[PDB]
RNA sequence: AAUAUAUAGGGUGCGGGAGGGAACGCGGGGAAGUGAAACAUCUCAGUACCCGUAGGAGGAGAAAACAAUUGUGAUUCCGCA
RNA sequence: GCCGCAGCGAAAGCGAGUCUGAAUAGGGCGACCCACACGCGCAUACGCGCGUGUGAAUAGUGGCGUGUUCUGGACCCGAA
RNA sequence: GGGAUGAGCUGUGGGUAGGGGUGAAAGGCCAAUCAAACUCCGUGAUAGCUGGUUCUCCCCGAAAUGCAUUUAGGUGCAGC
RNA sequence: AUGCCGUGGUGUAAAGCGUGGCAGUGAGACGGCGGGGGAUAAGCUCCGUACGUCGAAAGGGAAACAGCCCAGAUCGCCGGC
RNA sequence: UACUAAAAACACAGGUCCGUGCGAAGUCGCAAGACGAUGUAUACGGACUGACGCCUGCCCGGUGCUGGAAGGUUAAGAGG
RNA sequence: UUGCACUACGAGUAAAGAUGCUCGUUACGCGCGGCAGGACGAAAAGACCCCGGGACCUUCACUACAACUUGGUAUUGAUGU
RNA sequence: UCUGAUCGUAUUGGGCAUCUAACCUCGAACCCUGAAUCGGGUUUAGGGACAGUGCCUGGCGGGUAGUUUAACUGGGGCGGUUGCCUCCUAAAAUGUAACGGAGGCGCCCAAAGGUUCCCUCAACCUGGACGGCAAUCAGGUGGCGAGUGUAAAUGCACAAGGGAGCUUGACUGCGAGACUUACAAGUCAAGCAGGGACGAAAGUCGGGAUUAGUGAUCCGGCACCCCCGAGUGGAAGGGGUG
């Protein structure tokens, strides 16, 4: 910059630490699911794999964006809060 | 001369407040009623 | 070869979930007496980084 | 000899007729060069600001020259 | 032998070594210019160079290993991470 | 394996939200179409939210060119 | 012009080697080079400095200011 | 007096603004007007100026004569003002 | 001072001071080893002055060198 | 040595000292021997000065290292006070 | 019983003395050796747990080595200067250079801050013990010529100037919208909430009439929150807020 204290250290340092032991959930919505199995039925992250509406290998949270309306039995980790409740105003389940 | 001091409060001993006085004019602790963020209210404060 | 990032620019730098680069705010390491509450949360939080600047510091992050 | 400060970068920023905003800055100035009038906070360097938004109307106010805004 | 036990040394007879070779290996020693817009930490670089010693390759190699509540199962090299 | 597929936060975490905060206060970052009809609380009208069409607009990634850039001698020549 | 039996001159053979030698001392001499020889290698050393950079046409077209700078004949951002 | 800010009309293609790609420049010179330094000297020096020209502008005038006056070269013509 | 300086520069016999008791001091070497010297304080090394004559005055505050160890400060180790 | 060439002078002008520009003046073409006023003549990318880099030298500049030196401990034992 | 001083065993440490066997001797003799001032071994004469050497450690150390040693500047050097605040230059918005013309700052105040209430100064005239040009008093006149913590400028008499009562807002969580600006910075801010001060209320209060009294990032220290915790539980260490 030509002598004066350049951008990239005349400004502090991003505050905090990155978490080492972090877990990571690949994420799919409930009206992603609606989209996908307008039928209903069973629902697990292999057919979620398989419909490719989230990466293989991972660990898969369900989220609550969206409006579900098929019957559906959603196998998963981690749910959230308004994903179970709009599960089961349709009329399913989600199990762990 | 007018060195900085930190007054904290006299129940839960938070260091809240730092300030400055002439320590000549003034050679005694400070008693200032001021908030305490923790206890919620006014409390007293003195000198560290 | 592959191309390494700066370090220091990536310590000082990020961006957001539309790609805007945010920053922190310089004033507020020491020096606290004589500063304002005013002055103390004006200097508080992050920013978008300048116009005039993001040209440079997006190339740093890249 | 040699020394100075920096330009303050004083005076008036809006002009009679203009419509501001709520928080616009009218005068920058040392002491009360202008007063403030109806709708006007001074500020704590003397700074004039608008309280409401409106159009800046300057006036005489018996011996003072005050700054108003107009709803 | 000195000197006694003896040993150092000496005689004889059998084997072997030495030196060279373009690169590649392993072990050891180890710069400066240069970059840091100056410079000493740092870099350059364990690079150049030097020393010892190979083989058709070498080195490593058979858990006093990883992992983490499941488990894998000597080493080497390639791609990711 | 990489990139896209959800963000916010120092992080635990939570997640169309999240962080700060006593706050259902305000802000930061991030999501979220109406030129329109149907029913709906709704205004003279303009529409506010919900399900569909009246059919409403997205998008990424791999290759090959070109400009600039990085690490390499790096456009070429030149010291003491 | 100076010395010319002397601290003389000279032949042959030999020794001291580079931050080292040798020097009745001038930083002198060490192969026509010496305030650190020469050759090869690191090596295509580096140079904010000087020079050079090769065919054509069409359109547009500057700057020599501000701020900062171990900065002032350099550079970064703005202005154009 | 000028200049400056806002606003309502009228006019004007190659204005303006946001966001990206690629720059060059950051030694200026003289002339007009207003000033500082200088001796109210300098082809001196330092500023201001929606001032000009040169720089990067050929043609005509000023004998010659970057910076003054007139005037901005798309090419041709043995036409005119 | 080969190759622009021959001098008032260097050397010199003479003087003084300091070191060295002997594979000495000093120097070349990581060391062994070597020179000093096949020498032994009337000897060797270093420093300054520079035949000869007459002389060489005052200051030990500063910095060196030589000697001392009452007191102050101070490493590793010991202690925990 | 060399960008050229059928390479005058005066007073001017101009990067402020003109063979080459202006207005005048002078001068038949080409050789040979001489002189040294100019061609800012030739030769050497000015040694002076400044700026950047280097080299060597000094010291109560900084940081290191050799050498010299202190103590502890290993080599390293015995008996007395 | 500090038991200060003292007893006998331990144990080891510290000097001090002696010894010899490690180790040392360029003292001597002999042998390898036929030729040897090398070397090695044997014996003897001495020294001796010292010295020397290894590892650790303090000093000293231009003997050697790598380097640094600012810029501006009517050439360079010497002299002066370098950040911030105020004025003039500055051409009636803002901004504007020179080694142009003048000055200040690197603090102070626990009240010189907040609030409520009250007051008007300097100078001049007249009278009055010490007392005078000028101390205190009285009466006139006096609209700001005084004063303002501290330079100057802009302000302030409606007072921001003088006096008094009570107090700690010299708060915590925020902050629409602006000024200035290459960037980094710098400056103002109505209003909302908590919990307060003064006030009968209306209301004011996030230091001081305003503008100087200051220093980025890195790396550390301290207090608090209990965020991560390298197999698990802790801890170390890190993180956050001041
Ligand atoms: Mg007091
Ligand atoms: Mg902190
Ligand atoms: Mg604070
Ligand atoms: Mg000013
Ligand atoms: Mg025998
Ligand atoms: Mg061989
Ligand atoms: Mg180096
Ligand atoms: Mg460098
Ligand atoms: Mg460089
Ligand atoms: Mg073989
Ligand atoms: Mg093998
Ligand atoms: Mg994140
Ligand atoms: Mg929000
Ligand atoms: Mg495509
Ligand atoms: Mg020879
Ligand atoms: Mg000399
Ligand atoms: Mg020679
Ligand atoms: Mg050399
Ligand atoms: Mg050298
Ligand atoms: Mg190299
Ligand atoms: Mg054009
Ligand atoms: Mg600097
Ligand atoms: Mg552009
Ligand atoms: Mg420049
Ligand atoms: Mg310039
Ligand atoms: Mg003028
Ligand atoms: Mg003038
Ligand atoms: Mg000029
Ligand atoms: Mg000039
Ligand atoms: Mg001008
Ligand atoms: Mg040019
Ligand atoms: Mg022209
Ligand atoms: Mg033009
Ligand atoms: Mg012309
Ligand atoms: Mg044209
Ligand atoms: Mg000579
Ligand atoms: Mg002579
Ligand atoms: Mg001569
Ligand atoms: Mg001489
Ligand atoms: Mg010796
Ligand atoms: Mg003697
Ligand atoms: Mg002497
Ligand atoms: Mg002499
Ligand atoms: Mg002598
Ligand atoms: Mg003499
Ligand atoms: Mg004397
Ligand atoms: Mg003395
Ligand atoms: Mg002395
Ligand atoms: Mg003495
Ligand atoms: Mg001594
Ligand atoms: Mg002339
Ligand atoms: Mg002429
Ligand atoms: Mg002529
Ligand atoms: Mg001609
Ligand atoms: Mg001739
Ligand atoms: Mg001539
Ligand atoms: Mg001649
Ligand atoms: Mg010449
Ligand atoms: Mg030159
Ligand atoms: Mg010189
Ligand atoms: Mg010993
Ligand atoms: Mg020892
Ligand atoms: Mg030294
Ligand atoms: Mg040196
Ligand atoms: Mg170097
Ligand atoms: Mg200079
Ligand atoms: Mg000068
Ligand atoms: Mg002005
Ligand atoms: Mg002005
Ligand atoms: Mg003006
Ligand atoms: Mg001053
Ligand atoms: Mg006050
Ligand atoms: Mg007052
Ligand atoms: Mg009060
Ligand atoms: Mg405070
Ligand atoms: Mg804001
Ligand atoms: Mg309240
Ligand atoms: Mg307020
Ligand atoms: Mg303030
Ligand atoms: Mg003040
Ligand atoms: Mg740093
Ligand atoms: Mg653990
Ligand atoms: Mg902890
Ligand atoms: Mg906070
Ligand atoms: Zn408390």
């Amino acid at each position: 910059e030509g002598g004066q204290m350049p951008i990239h250290m005349r400004l502090p340092k991003l505050k905090g630490f990155r978490n080492r032991f972090r877990t990571e959930y690949e994420i799919v919505n409930v009206g992603d699911i609606n989209r996908l199995f307008p039928q209903g039925g069973a629902v697990g992250v292999d057919d979620l794999v398989a419909k490719g509406a989230v990466r293989k290998n991972a660990l898969v949270k369900v989220l609550g964006d969206g409006k579900l309306t098929a019957k559906v039995d959603v196998s998963a980790h981690k749910f959230s809060g308004s994903a179970r409740a709009k599960i089961t105003a349709a009329g399913g389940s989600a199990t762990e | 001369v007018r060195p900085k001091i930190t007054l904290a409060c006299e129940v839960c001993k938070h260091r809240n407040y730092i300030t400055k006085k002439n320590r000549r004019n003034d050679p005694d602790r400070l008693e200032l009623k001021k908030f305490c963020p923790n206890c919620g209210k006014h409390q007293a404060h003195r000198e560290t | 070869p592959k191309a390494k990032t700066h370090s220091g620019a990536s310590k000082r730098f990020r961006r957001t979930g539309t790609g805007k680069i945010v920053r922190q705010k310089a004033n507020r390491r020491h020096l606290l007496e004589h500063k304002p509450s005013t002055r103390t949360r004006r200097l508080d939080g992050r920013t978008v980084v300048a116009a005039n600047d993001t040209k440079r510091v997006t190339s740093l992050l890249n | 000899n040699g020394r100075d400060s920096a330009a303050q970068r004083l005076g008036v920023k809006r002009y009679g007729g203009q419509v501001v905003k709520a928080g616009e800055i009218l005068v920058r100035q040392r002491g009360t060069k202008f007063h403030p009038g109806v709708n006007v906070g001074r500020g704590g360097d003397d700074t004039l600001f608008a309280k409401t938004a409106g159009a800046v109307e300057f006036g005489i106010k018996r011996g003072r020259k005050t700054v108003s805004i107009v709803g």
